[PDB]
RNA sequence: ACCUAUUCUCAAACUUUAAAUAUGUAAGACGCCCUUGUCGCUUAAUUGGACGUGGGCCAUCGAAUGAGAGUU
RNA sequence: GAAUCUCGAGUAGAAUAAAAGGGUAAAAGUCCCCUUGAUUUUGAUUUUCAGUGUGAAUACAAACCAUGAAAGUGUG
RNA sequence: GUCUACGGCCAUACCUAGGCGAAAACACCAGUUCCCGUCCGAUCACUGCAGUUAAGCGUCUGAGGGCCUCGUUAGUACUAUGGUUGGAGACAACAUGGGAAUCCGGGGUGCUGUAGGC
């Protein structure tokens, strides 16, 4: 019982496969000081965006 | 049979170097860590706050988080047939800044320079690396460097 | 030329009582040495248990005094009459120490108490020239230069110079 | 469990160093164990034929294996070029100490080779060199060994050991 | 042999400056370690020194490559605005806190937002934040090696410097005149010992008793025949002073002349073929 | 019985030192430079920090080689 | 060298509850002073892993506090 | 150039014997009113400068111990890949690559950041 002969073969199959990578990760994990932050900011910039659309 | 501790088998990872002991230098809570930073972990024995696991060490990754007195970096563990994402939080103890992110970066600024003077010339500038090219044909003079004939040596009873 | 601020000063005499038990018999010898100099001493306790003495750990068994100064001085002078002026070269530590050990005190000006006894003590006298503070202060703590470090002889020399006394060889 | 050899060094082991210049060294040829019960043997071997041939004060016999992994016994593991065996004697005893080794040599398992040495006796320095520093004052003898000159340490501290070396 | 070569090829020695016994590297790390979240922020120490004769108040930075200093002032400049006496007192230590903390606000911009205390009554208070304004610039003391004892000159330079419009996060417990079982401050103790009356009484008790000891204890001020009483006023019109005008002077010193003075007394290191001469002229 | 300079010979749980082979990452357009906005976080402070805006350089686009690739 | 304490050296050769290894010298060691962060509430991680559970652990966050002149440290 | 304060790397900085140090600074030092702590102001705390470079400290010397580099060891030990290679085995050689360590000898005995003082 236990051998680790073919697994290392078997792993290989179908690759090593990476995760894929997102442009934006999530807010968790992060510091919910920061987190927290970073809405009030992104809720300032997207009416600041939207207000300088808007005039002009 | 083995022993499945944390610590387990960490006798000469976690040593501190032969007259390295004792008070940790100053410098490393002075360095500025933020998030898409490249470190590189290496356990501190001495500061038993924060360590990583023993695969942890002399792996490098990528800072997400960063904290009061510790950091978040991010590393790819080889589970089975894929990577995972493991985020780790370690004390800035036992964190360094990888200097293949900084020799980059001082590549990047220096290849964005080069491109800038061959624009203001006009030329096209040769910015990728390229392998050790073949030696090229050149002169040996012997003058003064007369070869010395070399004939294997004959077997002697030296112990 | 000799300087003089190495001048050999006395820094201080250490008065030792171990009687090797501890109870009434320590109090008092606590009070004799309250009154020989004027200061509180301190109790020392075991650090062993040892059968063939009868001591047990942890136990107060000794009462010491440090004096510093001119009570110091005084207090040595005093013994002083009590050996007559005679010490042994044996006396003299390497490291320019010296003492003595005086079985009755009652020669010492002492009153006699029968409710007290008789108790035998060490004098203890530390050797030191101005300068001692580099070794001994927290803040920049140094060691002491072999040039101005104490030997035996130069204690010998200043005992003898200072007191007129004689030292058996 | 105790080795049975005890005694590595034979003969006039308190000799100096100019009188006995002929080294020999028994090496084994072979990677291989050797038993301490073997060592002993061929010790008792050697004496004996040293002794009876050429006296016992002819001759100084190192053993240089020693017996130290263990396998109930413990036996002593030898490389290829490894000395098993070395006979300091003056030049006249260069035939006793080849056949001295030579008998020896049935006692030991695998191949094992004599080789006379190019060093001065038990010194790591060769024949012409060791008579060139002994003329120059380098080298004194102490008892079964010499104290060599060396550059490091204090000028003081190496005069008064080596008074007639003539430093240049 | 108590040191042999193994000894001291094992001897790992200690950093530079433990070995000089100058710092305390176990306080350092916390006095300095800046929290990673607020990245480049810098962590301003208040360092105070105390030499025999004089005073050194200093406002540190820490960096990598090494301590920078903000704002500095020195025991020795007080004679410039009135102090010449007991460089080194508690009195000397509040003045000299209260011109790092002015040359400090100047330097950062404050100066006309944080005054302080201008007539300092003794009273225990903290530099509130103005509601619209910058908060005062805060800074932490680094008392070094010095024991933190009740009544020590280094908390008289955090009084001084805290009242010069600094922000030093402290509390009573430490300042002259705390009583430990009432847990009170005696502000009329505190007024004292900045206004320098623990001087003028020790003063006038020496003249009361044992003159003696006057004339050769406080030679300095007998030399110019200032008493006891006008301590008081001395140091409020220093503190006036130092308020008005608190920049500092560059000193018209040539540094060249001093080069060239030590240049001489200097020894320089003999070569390898001086060691070699010496060397076998010495075996000849 | 030591101490000093030596000397003979060893170590799986001894070691100052320390390979070979295996091993983590990086080698850019989610790039670079400048300008500029938001925040209740952060700072002595539009100071930082994070996400952005508007521009500018622009497939020798920043090593070699080879393949289309990935997920349910 | 004095009828237990005294100063010279002293890289840790001692201690750190318990096995063993790692860590530690103006300390993590030995004394002293004040203390209950051995507390409440989240989520996020690490290890053994199926990245299920359990156990142990790490870095925070919102409170309430201990301590210290303070920086800061403390969720056994 | 020298000294002080704060440091960075943490012995080329440590340990030891000896010889120097002009200025300033630093230190030794006098005292115990007070703040403060001890058996003892000796340590710590506070007030001051009457003398001193004796020590600390800075510097020099020693084919000093140590430490740091360069070479010797050495293409040696070892090792990745290869053979229907050798050898009973042990092991060894060769082909294509990587390549140390001690001993030994040469050199070296801190450099440097900010703020100042002479």
């Amino acid at each position: 019982n236990h051998t680790n002969h073919n697994q290392n073969k078997k792993a290989h199959r179908n690759g090593i496969k990476r995760p894929q990578k997102h442009r934006y990760d999530s807010l968790k994990y992060r510091d919910a000081k920061f987190r927290r932050n970073q809405k009030f900011a992104n809720r300032g910039t997207v009416e600041a965006i939207r207000q300088a659309k808007a005039s002009a | 049979p083995h022993s499945y501790g944390i610590r387990a088998r960490t006798r000469y990872t976690f040593q501190r170097g032969f007259r390295e002991h004792g008070q940790i230098r100053l410098s490393t809570y002075l360095k500025t860590y933020k998030v898409g930073d490249i470190v590189d972990i290496k356990v501190n024995g001495a500061v038993q706050k924060g360590m990583p696991h023993k695969y942890y060490h002399g792996k490098t990754g990528v800072v997400y988080n960063v904290t009061q007195s510790s950091v978040g970096v991010l590393i790819y563990k080889v589970v089975g047939n894929r990577y995972m994402e493991k985020r780790v939080n370690v004390r800035i103890e036992h964190v360094k800044h990888s200097k293949c992110r900084q020799d980059f970066l001082d590549r990047v600024k220096a290849n964005e320079a080069k491109r800038k003077e061959a624009k203001a010339q006009g030329k096209t500038v040769q910015l990728r690396r390229q392998p050790a090219p073949p030696a090229k044909a050149h002169f040996v003079s012997t003058e003064n460097n007369e070869p010395v004939t070399l004939h294997p040596v004959a077997y002697d009873t030296t112990i | 030329a000799q300087n003089p601020m190495k001048e050999l000063r006395i820094s201080k005499l250490v008065l030792n009582i171990s009687l090797g038990e501890s109870g009434d018999r320590l109090t008092r010898a606590a009070k004799v040495l309250e009154q020989l100099s004027g200061q509180t001493p301190v109790f020392s306790k075991a650090r062993y248990t040892i059968r063939r003495f009868g001591i047990r750990r942890n136990e107060k068994i000794a009462c010491h005094v440090t004096v510093r100064g001119p009570k110091a001085e005084e207090i040595l002078e005093r013994g002083l009459k009590v050996k007559e002026y005679e010490l042994k070269k044996r006396n003299f530590s390497a490291t320019g120490n010296f003492g003595f050990g005086i079985q009755e005190h009652i020669d010492l000006g002492i009153k006699y108490d029968p409710s007290i006894g008789i108790y035998g003590m060490d004098f203890y006298v530390v050797m030191d020239r101005p300068g001692m503070r580099v070794a001994r202060r927290k803040a920049q703590r140094g060691r002491v230069g072999y040039t101005h470090k104490i030997n035996a002889e130069d204690t010998i020399n200043w005992f003898k110079q200072k007191y007129d006394a004689v030292v058996l060889g | 469990p105790d080795s049975k050899i005890r005694i590595f060094d034979l003969g006039r082991k308190r000799a100096g160093v100019d009188e006995f210049p002929l080294c020999i060294h028994l090496v084994s040829n072979e990677y291989e164990q050797i038993t301490s019960e073997a060592l002993e043997a061929a010790r008792i071997c050697a004496n004996k034929y040293l002794v009876k041939i050429g006296g016992k004060d002819s001759f100084h016999l190192r053993v240089r294996a020693h017996p130290f992994h263990v396998v109930n016994g413990l036996v002593a593991r030898v490389n290829i070029g490894q000395i098993l065996m070395s006979v300091r004697t003056k030049d006249s005893s260069r035939a006793t100490a080849i056949e001295a080794l030579r008998r020896c040599q049935y006692k030991f398992p695998g191949q094992q080779r004599i080789i006379v040495s190019k060093k001065w006796g038990f010194s790591q320095y060769a024949r012409d060199e060791y008579i060139e520093k002994r003329s120059r004052g380098e080298i004194i003898p102490d008892g079964c060994y010499a104290k060599f000159l060396n550059k490091r340490g204090s000028l003081q501290e190496k005069l008064d050991l080596f008074p007639e070396a003539s430093f240049n | 042999a108590v040191k042999s070569s193994p000894y001291f090829s094992r001897y790992q020695t200690k950093y530079r400056r433990r070995r000089e016994g100058k710092t305390d590297y176990y306080a350092r790390k916390r006095l300095i370690a800046q929290a990673k979240n607020k990245y480049n922020a810098p962590k301003y120490r208040l360092v105070v020194r105390f030499s025999n004769r004089f005073v050194t108040c200093q406002i540190v930075s820490s960096r990598v490559n090494g301590d920078y200093v903000l704002a500095h002032a020195h025991s020795s400049e007080l004679p410039r605005y009135g102090i010449k006496w007991g460089l080194a007192n508690w009195t000397a230590a509040y003045a000299t806190g209260l011109l790092v903390a002015r040359r400090a606000l100047a330097k950062v911009g404050l100066a006309d937002k944080y005054e302080g205390v201008t007539e300092p009554e003794g009273e225990f208070e903290l530099t509130e934040a103005i509601e619209d304004g910058p908060r005062p610039f805060k800074v932490f003391l680094d008392v070094g090696l010095k024991r933190t004892s009740t009544g020590s000159r280094v908390f008289g330079a955090m009084k001084g410097a805290s009242d010069g419009g600094l922000f030093i996060p402290h509390s009573p417990n430490r300042f002259p005149g705390f009583d430990i079982e009432t847990e009170e401050l005696d502000d009329e103790t505190l007024r004292k010992y900045i206004y320098g009356g623990h001087v003028a009484e020790y003063m006038e008790m020496l003249i009361d008793d044992d003159e003696e000891r006057y004339q050769k204890q406080f030679s300095g001020l007998i030399a110019d025949g200032i008493e006891s009483d006008q301590l008081e006023d001395i140091y409020a019109e220093a503190y006036a002073k130092i308020r008005e005008d608190p920049s500092f002077q560059k000193s018209g010193k040539d540094a060249a002349a001093f080069k060239a003075e030590s240049l001489k007394h200097t020894q320089r290191k003999l070569t390898a073929e001086e060691r070699k001469e010496r060397f076998n002229a010495k075996v000849i």
